């Protein structure tokens, strides 16, 4: 929505609390050693506002507690400050706020302070604009990778899921099942000769009119994320023009740009210089047509080359107008495009939080100070 | 043995009979997005006798300079290599196509499967070894998924997983031998030894060797490496737990581990199966992907220290300090056309003060 | 951008520096050219390519 700042106590690495430099408007970096903690802010982030990370049996979460420099601590805290600018709360509250505390057992939340359960806080996160079903923009690590090496149906599900519908193409195939081997009732009855075969073309019909509107809501998204896609990937790419095409039926992607004499090819048959580049203009594709509160990204920049930082970091420099962006980089030509830069430390087993400023960020991460 | 001469015919971005060398003991390779490097890679997995199955090839037909279009500039394509070494052989080895058609040559004569794999394990290296094969995202790959695959492919690898399919069908039957038989038992433990003696044999051996490499790569003493077997007379049967502990952390399981370092535990990985008859050369691809800059340099300073006895190391970086220091940097670069090809030019960083 | 920039040979740009900037300048140079800014190629195994600004500078 409109991300102030967050406190973090004894969550993975963090055993002190984290009041820093409240988060900007548009886009802030982070910077650190590896290992220094900027991925565990993300989990904490997705564990504060989802429970993937908090529907687990009570004996991995023990381990989502922070044990570094001394004995497991029997309780930690989660908490996220915004600023409802734009009156996107439905609770007339001015700064909106939301925490959790985990301990042994106890995972209960707290809206502005105020105490609130399970259900009663997914019904305001789902009045809040938040997908639950499918973690859309809270993208981790590895996810850039993860959905290039894999076919047309890994992408299949993850567009039609970040639609959602998965109760559909959950019970339609088993209402299909039992129309298959039951062709034989129909048969015998058919040698022996009766409302049965009317009801078959009964079968159809319902069957054709439950399924009128579910593909149709498909559309009513799909080619939302398919005429941004192109529009958005032509933004990237001067000469940019992949798109997508469909055929239940499968469906397609494919990408031209700058080339003009026969670069048409699937990316799946494609090497890795192209596959950060149409993962990163989908997510944006779902930006513009599907905005979202905010827009949370990992490792995003850790396959190309400097050449699309360019690019990627001249599109995103105004596109922030769009939403807040928030990322994690180790160079500085996308750090050169944040409207206010942080950093993680690591002392004595425990991360350390501090607000870096750009003299000191754009030294630091470009000359190799390592040690050890 | 030191490459010196490689020649392309007709791949992918490849169009020309360009022939690339010299070569030297750490050579450093940079370029842009898509400039055909993978390729070099993939030319130099070729012409080893690649299972030509899953290279964005359908049989041998989309293996050609664009080809998955329906524009082949032609039906054959090749490679060949120079391989050097003691004794005296300058030998070459060459892989060609024609058609839906492979052929394999030896100093240019008629080779066939089994004579490549008899004059292939002379050189040292299994047909089904494909150990240092990196990729452009190797490192980010094996981490993930679970120990039992890991086990499948580190027996596979001693010539002992190609029967571990029937091995499997004969213990849930012998029950009913044991109800009632001792002349099967007897020779029963014969495919059990078949199974320890040549699996755990190099099973022990790296779990001895990732100590070291990981030291070598970080020199951190809390920083361990350790390979737990579990159920260790039956292990493969299960998964195999893997612990690299980071210097400022303990003993944890594979579950709640920093994706941030799962990079140089693959890698150290590569170096233990590299422990187990090594290969006299190396390649690599995008060692910056995603470890930073802290390890980056002690990395680079581990493989350009490390590969100075018997083997050779191909690298392909992208941070600064890498090149800071490095000894080659060759390059390969696009041009437009009828389609994308790719052109050759040699630097090396030791002129490069 | 830095590869911009060096429009206002090569051995002469990455002489007097170490492996560091001059490595970077040489890629930034190899890079230029992917949509044939300059022109350069290189036939013999080792030496100097020599490349001008050239479709785009
Ligand atoms: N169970 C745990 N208890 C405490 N600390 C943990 C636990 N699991 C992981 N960590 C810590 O989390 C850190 C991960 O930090 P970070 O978010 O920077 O991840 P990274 O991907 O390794 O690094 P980077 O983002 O810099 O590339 C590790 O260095 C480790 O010390
Ligand atoms: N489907 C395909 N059909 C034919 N040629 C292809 C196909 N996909 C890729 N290629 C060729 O492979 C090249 C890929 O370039 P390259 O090998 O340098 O990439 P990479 O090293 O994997 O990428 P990255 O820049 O992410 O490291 C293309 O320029 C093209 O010549």
């Amino acid at each position: 929505m409109y991300i102030k700042q967050v406190i973090i106590q004894g969550f993975r690495s963090y055993r002190d609390q984290t009041i820093v430099d409240p988060f900007s408007s548009k886009h802030n970096v982070i910077v650190g050693r590896n290992g220094s903690g900027k991925s565990n802010f993300f989990y904490a982030i997705q564990f504060v506002l989802s429970d993937e990370f908090s529907h687990l049996r009570p004996e991995q979460r023990l381990a989502l507690l922070h044990e570094g420099t001394g004995p497991r601590v029997i309780s930690a805290f989660v908490e996220i400050i915004f600023d409802n600018s734009d009156n996107r709360l439905p609770i007339d509250k001015e700064e909106v706020s939301l925490r959790r505390v985990i301990g042994a057992k106890k995972d209960q939340y707290f809206l502005d302070k105020k105490m609130v359960t399970k259900n009663d806080v997914m019904n305001l996160l789902e009045s809040a604009g938040f997908s639950r079903s499918n973690p859309y923009y809270i993208v981790k690590q590895g996810k850039i990778n993860q959905m290039a090496t894999a076919p047309d149906s890994q992408r299949l599900k993850l567009l039609r899921e970040v639609a959602g519908t998965r109760v559909y193409d959950e019970r339609k195939e088993e209402s299909i099942s039992l129309m298959k081997e039951t062709e034989g009732k129909r048969e015998k009855i058919n040698e022996l000769l009766e409302e049965l075969d009317r009801g078959y073309k009964s079968i159809m019909e319902l069957m054709n009119v439950l399924e009128l509107r579910k593909y149709e809501a498909i559309q009513l998204t799909f080619k939302q994320v398919s005429k941004n896609f192109s529009e958005v990937f032509q933004k990237l790419v001067p000469g940019g023009k992949a798109t997508l095409v469909m055929k239940f039926t499968g469906v397609g992607i494919r990408v031209s740009f700058t080339g003009k004499q026969g670069e048409m090819r699937e990316m799946q048959q494609l090497s890795g210089g192209q596959k950060s580049l149409v993962a990163l203009a989908l997510i944006f594709a779902i930006q513009k047509c599907d905005p979202a509160p905010f827009y949370l990204f990992d490792q995003i920049d850790q396959a190309l080359d400097a050449q699309h930082r360019k690019a990627v970091s001249d599109m995103i420099m105004e596109l922030a107008v769009h939403a807040q962006f928030i990322t994690t980089t180790f160079r500085p030509e996308l750090l050169e495009s944040a409207d206010k830069f942080y950093g993680v430390k690591f002392r004595n087993k425990v991360s350390h939080i501090d607000v870096i400023t750009a003299e000191m960020a754009k030294d630091f991460v470009e000359d190799d100070t390592t040690h050890g | 043995g030191f490459l010196k001469l490689i020649e392309i015919e007709n791949f992918k971005s490849y169009k020309g009979r360009q022939i690339i060398g010299p070569f030297q003991r750490f050579t450093a390779i940079i370029g842009p997005n898509g400039s055909g490097k993978s390729n070099l890679m993939d030319a130099i997995s070729f012409v080893l006798g690649e299972k030509t199955s899953n290279l964005r090839v359908k049989t041998l037909r989309d293996l050609i300079h664009g080809a998955p279009v329906g524009k082949p500039a032609a039906n054959r394509a090749f490679v060949s290599m120079v391989y050097s070494e003691e004794g005296a052989e300058d030998r070459t080895f060459a892989r060609v196509i024609v058609g839906g058609s492979s052929e394999y040559k030896i100093n240019n004569k008629v080779v066939q499967l089994h004579e490549y794999s008899e004059e292939l394990e002379k050189l040292g290296i299994l047909i089904k070894a494909r150990n240092f094969l990196v990729f452009q995202g190797a490192v980010e790959s094996i981490a993930m998924k679970n120990p039992k695959e890991r086990t499948a492919l580190f027996e596979e690898i001693s010539r002992s997983g190609e029967l571990a399919q029937e091995y499997d069908k004969r213990k849930k039957e012998m029950v009913k031998a044991e109800e009632d038989a001792k002349k099967a038992k007897q020779a029963f433990e014969q495919i059990k030894k078949e199974r320890f003696d040549r699996f755990n044999a190099c099973f022990e051996s790296v779990a001895t060797n990732i100590d070291e490499i990981y030291k070598a790569l970080s020199r951190n003493s809390s920083a361990q490496a350790f390979l737990g077997p579990e159920n260790p007379e039956e292990p493969y049967l299960d998964g195999i737990n893997y612990n690299c502990v980071a210097p400022g952390k303990r003993f944890r399981p594979m579950d709640n581990l920093s994706g941030g370092e799962k990079t140089v535990a693959a890698l150290a990985l590569l170096f233990a199966i590299h422990s187990y008859k090594p290969a006299p050369f190396f390649v690599l691809d995008q060692i910056d992907a995603a470890l930073d800059n802290t390890n980056i340099g002690k990395v680079a300073n581990y493989i350009k220290e490390q590969s100075t006895c018997n083997f050779q190391a191909i690298v392909i970086s992208l941070k600064e300090e890498f090149y800071t220091k490095a000894e080659s940097l060759i390059g390969v670069y696009p041009e437009q056309g009828d389609c994308v090809i790719s052109k050759v030019l040699t630097f090396d960083l030791t002129k490069y003060p | 951008k830095r590869t911009q920039q060096m429009l206002h040979s090569l051995l002469e740009l990455c002489r007097n520096t170490n492996r560091k900037q001059a490595a970077a300048k040489f890629y930034s140079f190899l890079v230029l050219k992917k949509q044939q800014a300059i022109e350069l190629t290189q036939e013999e195994p080792y030496s100097d390519i020599i490349a001008t600004p050239g479709p785009r500078f």
